[PDB]
């Protein structure tokens, strides 16, 4: 089986919560997780990894993510 | 704030509706 790594997602007032996904894990399932914790919307939302949208359908084997990567959420435009 | 730490889990005869 494979392993989680850890992801930090980093929200607009600096708080984190980190995330274990597998490499193969769509993305959408972290997103949704993280709207509904933060109380809002998930479509209020956007998710960048290195500056770049995260898809729903994105996994972190797609976006060459590692252990303790960062992803950052801000309101969508 | 603490540590938090959320695991995101992988992607039927005995249902009832």
């Amino acid at each position: 089986e494979g392993e989680y790594i850890k992801l930090k997602v980093i929200g607009q007032d600096s708080s984190e919560i980190h995330f274990k996904v597998k490499m193969t894990t769509h993305l959408k399932k972290l997103k949704e997780s993280y709207a509904q914790r933060q109380g809002v919307p998930m479509n209020s939302l956007r998710f960048l990894f290195e500056g770049q949208r995260i898809a729903d359908n994105h996994t972190p084997k797609e976006l060459g993510m590692e252990e303790e990567d960062v992803i950052e959420v801000y309101q969508e435009q | 704030a603490e540590e938090r730490v959320v695991v995101i889990s992988s992607s039927n005869s005995s249902s009832r509706y």
